[PDB]
């Protein structure tokens, strides 16, 4: 159980990253739109298997739900996704 | 002249027939060409086709290999030269030099048995 | 059908049915030149039977159709359109596997230098090449078909081919509905064609050099006559009509002479109709069924009957059998023939039971569909299944077609109740 | 496996192909031959093309212009059944 | 116009294609012996030349040319078919016993 | 010597003819040769025949089995003549390979090229 | 003839709702004319490279696996009936 | 590529007007006349070495960003239809 | 480990040799590390993204129709083995 | 600040071979300044207007076809990454 | 016990296969059951499966199998029958 627990983990970097920092530290590199919608796409796709992966695992006699864990590590990546979009939209609105 | 075997010269490298094949598909496209950089590719390839469909019509057991060289007339030297490494008893090789007022037209053509 | 596990879909299957059948087609045109796959006679045949079964369903379902008189008109154009592809399927194929044997002919070649292949599965099928020239040989008999033919001069002095094909059976005619005014194929179709020498290959060292031709990917059709060693017969050809080339070949033994005189024909396909003329010698041996004719055009050919030869019908009684109610009858038909045609018919299943002749004994006592059974005979060679185009060309009046039906259906109401008799 | 009597008597067919024109090399060659009229014609364009850059280096005649060309998921998608089961029976015994 | 209906290069015919057949035991001939055939040796065949002429020396200072641009070649449509067996037939099954006939049931007898 | 039996008609993928391992024998040959050198027409034809039996001989060190090598070298002086050259071939396209190489100095400008026919 | 238009499943769709019920129609058409899943790939494609501007990317089957990369609002997977399409604008 | 005619979306016309028409109607029949890219840029070079005091050069293409110099009153740039086109004299 | 390399069956190739080798080794990598289509047509993708760039589309399956629009001289479809595998450059 | 992972096959040159190598560095260069092949083509262009006798046209992208008149010993056409570079002199 | 072949879509090597492994597994087995459960994993190892396979004497059977992988045969009075689907 607490190998499975731990297994988990691997995804642990959405939750430990800073965010703002990671968000800078792009942005100060003038990214452009084709690496914005790779980093889009990829935390997009690791929500998508996080979803996926919410599921049930029976070790033995003790069932293990995953379905909160999964839930707030999706929750997580897409907050990722959010705060892509949003500072898109303040250039586009910026520009405009 | 002792007389060669027809089955022998069926599959046995014509040097003769090979040379005059490459002269007759030279002037077939060049004979009265003068050079034109746009149509100097179409000539060699005219020529590099009628070599090709000549030898195919000799009906031998051979491969045949095919290449045209065309260079303008200036006065600019070229010098060829060519080391194979095969059975030379049957397969066999030529080389034709061709020339008007305005082109330098080299076809070598290599004919090795199967 | 589903019981039987036929190996083709049913032309119940509109879409998947056309995809079969063009992928019939890519196989049979498929480029086999340098494979002996093409050289294999049950590789054709094997196409040939799956188009004769297709055949005879989209006849059985285009007979009873000779909102809903749109929708069956276009199932009708549906089925013939069918029955072309199989047939420019089967033609495909057997010219391709043809093309691939002439291909080796060089390996093919036997002693004699005259080469003789025949296969019978239906269909009859047989090849001879005379690369010999032998000026002295006059007759050609090939045992594989049964076939006698008194070749002339021409054949002797040049080295040509000579494909004799003959279809026979269920769904081997085409003329008519392709016929224009009288005529029909008797005893199946006799496909004769000519054939020049295709490009050999060359042997150099054991080493045998084979080049692609178009002749190696299909054959072509020569008529009549042959060249005289050096002459184009497809646009030269002898003004006198060439030695007319007698052809003796076994008609299936179940067919008589009914058409007065006795006609042979060869499909004049540039006028759409079974041309007699230059076809000569016509006789018929009924001691062993075989067909005797002296052909000067080499193209389909058959013994013909004329489509008006029993039309108008002379009259028709139908009396009761089925007892008191409506269950069966018995029809006496005076269609122009000497006996009166007597068919025992019940609820669904007509049998012949007068004339008793052995040719038509296989329906004579057997309960089965009408329709089918006059299919069955005509499948042997009868006109009882004729046409407006042939009604008019007797000289009667075709009833239309919605009257004729409605009166049908009437007369039917009434069948096992009362009697019925033909007005002149 | 090891090939047999009717595998070595078996004639084995061999295909040749006729190759394209495999064209090999094209120098950029500069010259037409001067004792020509060819080359008359080809020098009388030489020259016209050394007025067209005395007229374009002549004056303000050198100015260009702006070209931004502005003119991708990559999506991963699966097709099973992925329903398979081998089993077993007996049946009447 | 005329400068590319000159220029292009069309096949003026269809490559011709050849096939060669014989006997698998025919093959590995012990015979085949590739050799050396230098330059040297090819003189008089392959080992040509063209002399640089120095009296007519007409060499010029061309100035103007055209080279044909490709970059990528014009895409390609492909129409790729992947199939396994043609469609599968339908089958009746049913047990049944065999016997021999009682003729041959009476010859044993 | 080898049965006709257990003779393998197709050479191994290890002794097939490596299109990319002859253009660097290739361009290696003709590094070694003409880099640096001046156009000279006495010791052109001499640098092409030595381009020719170096590349020849490197083939044969490949050591690929049945497999006929021709190497052609044409070496040209550099005075600006139009230059079309081609070639168009007729065999096996399963088993024969080719493959070609180009140098260019401010003198000679030179194209060799070797091509692999495999042997049955 | 008989409507036989099997209800079409979408799986995966970055498309506008027109766009998807135009692929719908035209995947109908396409099983309609042919079963051969490459002829219903051309048919697909061509029809909609005239409507919506080359290139787009047509793979019909049963049995297949996949990676492409697409443009935005230029992609859609689905069923209709058995029968499995894919549809991308890519180049 | 082969059509009729095609918009030429012109993002620059260093160019007179009538001439710019006259690379209109040039760019248009090579459209028919050929079905190249390179085979486009020819005719529109030609053409307008015939018309207006060769030399011209001529790209035709999908996707290219290029810089180029010319002679003023003789540069354009136009995507016309599915072919984008860069057409200046520069000698 | 057994070499069991199932000889790719070379069905439509527009590529050169050396390159359709390096193709037959990346897709006998794909099947010795995955079991899923779908890994092996994003294994194939992404290595041939970090050889020959950006953008590569690769199918993966058995039973699979299509038509797509490739670059000239990177297109491959052939068999490994019993898995059919096509690959093309297409953005 | 990009870059191509695909070996310089120069198809044709006009100009010597270190000069060729001069300007594949001078095409990396540009790769790794900017994003945008406008602006390769335009720095590759002022480069060699700078050192190799201006005017040198550049021309960057993948997929297009022309004909131009480059001054002779002042011409180049070499495929690196995924675009193609004809750069050449016309001025 | 000669094998007596009722039905065939089938080729004459792997009929002989066909037969050679169900007499084997005949051999090795008492239980119809086991006898189809060997005839299918065989099969499935040499001639790319899916494979099925019915033994017994008493069973009628209809099943649509792919071309050329039928056989349906009698080795003494016991039925064996294969054919490839899925």
């Amino acid at each position: 159980v607490n190998k499975y627990a731990e297994s988990w983990r691997r995804h642990q970097a959405l939750w430990k990253t800073d965010k703002n920092s990671v968000l800078d530290k792009f942005k100060a590199r003038d990214p452009s739109a084709a690496q914005f919608e790779d980093k889009l796409s990829k935390y997009a796709k690791m929500a998508t298997e996080i979803s996926a992966q919410a599921k049930d695992f029976d070790q033995d006699f003790i069932r293990v739900s995953c379905h909160a864990l999964a839930s707030s590590v999706c929750d997580e990546a897409q907050a990722w996704v959010r705060a892509i979009a949003q500072t898109m939209r303040e250039l586009d609105a910026v520009t405009e | 002249m002792e007389g060669v075997d027809p089955a022998v010269e069926e599959a046995a490298f014509v040097a003769d027939d090979v040379s005059n094949i490459i002269k007759e598909s030279i002037d077939a496209v060049l004979q009265n060409q003068q050079y034109s950089e746009a149509k100097v590719s179409q000539w060699t390839s005219s020529c590099l086709e009628h070599c090709i469909k000549r030898l195919t019509a000799l009906n031998k057991p051979f491969k045949y290999v095919v290449t045209c060289i065309i260079m303008q007339k200036n006065g600019a030297g070229l010098h060829t030269a060519a080391s194979c490494w095969w059975d030379s008893t049957t397969d066999g090789s030529r080389t034709v030099r061709w020339e008007n007022k305005s082109m330098y037209c080299i076809c070598t053509v290599f004919g090795l048995a199967i | 059908r589903f019981l039987r596990c036929v190996d083709v879909p049913h032309p119940r299957q509109r879409v998947p049915l056309a995809e079969f059948l063009r992928r019939m087609h890519e196989a049979a045109t498929k480029d086999v030149t340098g494979s002996p796959d093409g050289r294999d006679l049950r590789a054709a045949f094997l196409a040939v039977e799956a188009c004769r079964t297709v055949i005879l369903e989209a006849r059985q379902e285009l007979l009873a159709a000779r909102a809903g008189g749109a929708a069956v008109a276009e199932w009708a154009e549906a089925l013939e359109s069918d029955l072309r592809t199989l047939y420019g399927i089967v033609n495909a194929r057997i010219d391709r596997l043809t093309a691939a044997v002439l291909h080796h002919c060089d390996e093919y070649a036997n002693d004699k230098n005259e080469i003789q292949l025949g296969h019978v599965a239906a269909f009859k099928w047989g090849v001879w090449v005379n690369t010999a020239k032998n000026p002295r040989l006059k007759a050609v008999e090939m045992p594989q078909l049964g076939v006698t033919l008194e070749i002339p001069k021409q054949i002797a002095l040049a080295n040509i081919a000579l494909r004799v094909q003959q279809r026979s059976g269920p769904g081997v005619d085409e003329y008519f509905s392709r016929c224009a005014n009288a005529w029909m194929a008797v005893g199946g179709l006799l496909a004769v064609d000519l054939l020049a020498m295709p490009p050999g290959a060359k042997k150099v060292r054991g080493w045998t050099l084979r080049q692609v031709t178009p002749l190696a990917l299909n054959v072509q059709r020569v008529p009549y006559p042959i060249p005289p060693a050096g002459a184009d017969p497809a646009t030269w050809a002898s003004e006198e009509e060439p030695p007319p080339l007698g052809v003796t070949a076994p008609l299936p033994p179940d067919v008589v002479l009914l058409e007065d005189p006795l006609q042979v024909a060869w499909w004049d396909e540039a006028h759409s109709i079974w041309n007699t003329d230059g076809i000569s010698d016509v006789a018929f041996d009924g001691a062993s069924k075989t067909f005797s004719f002296h052909t000067t055009h080499l193209a389909p050919l058959a013994l013909v009957m004329r489509r008006t030869r029993l039309l108008p019908y002379a009259g028709w009684a139908v009396r009761p059998t089925g007892g008191r109610n409506g269950n069966g009858a018995a029809i006496s038909l005076d269609v122009g023939l000497d006996a009166p045609v007597v068919i025992e018919v019940s609820k669904g299943a007509a049998w012949l039971s007068s004339p008793a002749w052995p040719q038509l004994a296989s329906l004579i006592g057997q309960p089965m569909p009408p329709l089918d059974l006059l299919q069955a005979l005509s499948d042997r060679g009868l006109h009882l299944l004729p046409e407006d185009r042939d009604a008019e060309a007797a000289g009667v009046t075709a009833k239309a077609r919605d009257t004729e039906e409605a009166m049908c259906r009437d007369l039917a109401l009434l069948g096992g109740v009362f009697l019925m008799a033909s007005s002149r | 496996p090891l090939l047999t009597e009717k595998d070595l008597e078996r004639s084995v067919y061999l295909t040749l192909h006729e190759t394209e024109t495999i064209f090999i090399w094209q120098a950029t060659g500069v010259t037409v031959a001067m004792d020509t009229e060819e080359a008359k014609l080809v020098e009388e364009a030489n020259r016209r093309y050394a007025n067209l850059l005395h007229t374009k280096h002549a004056t303000d005649k050198y100015v260009d212009a702006e070209a931004q060309t502005l003119v991708a998921s990559s999506q991963s998608m699966m097709v099973r059944p992925s329903a398979y089961h081998g089993q077993s029976m007996a049946f009447g015994a | 116009e005329v400068d590319i209906e000159e220029a292009s290069v069309r096949p003026r015919r269809d490559p011709i294609r050849l096939v060669v057949q014989r006997r698998r035991r025919e093959f590995n001939q012990p015979n085949a012996k590739l050799a050396d055939k230098d330059a040297h040796e090819l003189w008089n065949s392959s080992q040509m030349e063209c002399r640089p002429f120095k009296d007519p020396n007409f060499d010029m200072r061309r100035m103007e040319q055209d080279v044909a641009v490709q970059a990528v070649a014009p895409l390609r449509d492909a129409a790729t078919q992947s199939t396994g067996t043609v469609p599968p037939r339908p089958a009746v099954t049913q047990t049944e016993p065999l016997d021999l006939p009682p003729e041959a049931k009476q010859d044993l007898v | 010597m080898a049965e006709a039996a257990d003779f393998a008609l197709e050479p191994p993928f290890a002794q097939k003819f490596k299109a990319s391992r002859v253009k660097e024998i290739i361009g290696s040959v003709l590094v070694a040769r003409l880099s640096g050198q001046q156009y000279h027409a006495d010791n052109t034809s001499s640098w092409a025949r030595e381009i020719a039996d170096e590349i020849k001989n490197k083939l044969k060190e490949e050591n690929w089995s049945r497999y006929k090598y021709v190497v052609q070298v044409f070496i040209a002086e550099q005075r600006g003549e139009g230059v079309r050259l081609a070639c168009r071939g007729f065999w096996d396209p399963n088993t024969d390979n080719y493959a070609h190489d180009t140098f260019s100095n401010e003198s000679l400008f030179c194209v060799a090229t070797a091509f692999g026919v495999y042997l049955y | 003839m008989a409507s036989g238009s099997s209800k079409a499943v979408i799986k995966n769709a970055d498309m506008s709702e027109e766009m998807q019920a135009d692929a719908v129609d035209c995947a109908t058409q396409a099983l309609e004319k042919y079963n051969i899943e490459k002829d219903i790939a051309a048919y697909i494609k061509k029809e909609f490279d005239r409507k919506h501007n080359p290139t787009w990317h047509c793979i019909v089957g049963r049995n297949f696996g996949s990676y492409v990369t697409h443009e935005t609002k230029h992609f859609i997977y689905f069923y209709l009936g058995q029968v499995a399409i894919l549809l991308f604008k890519s180049g």
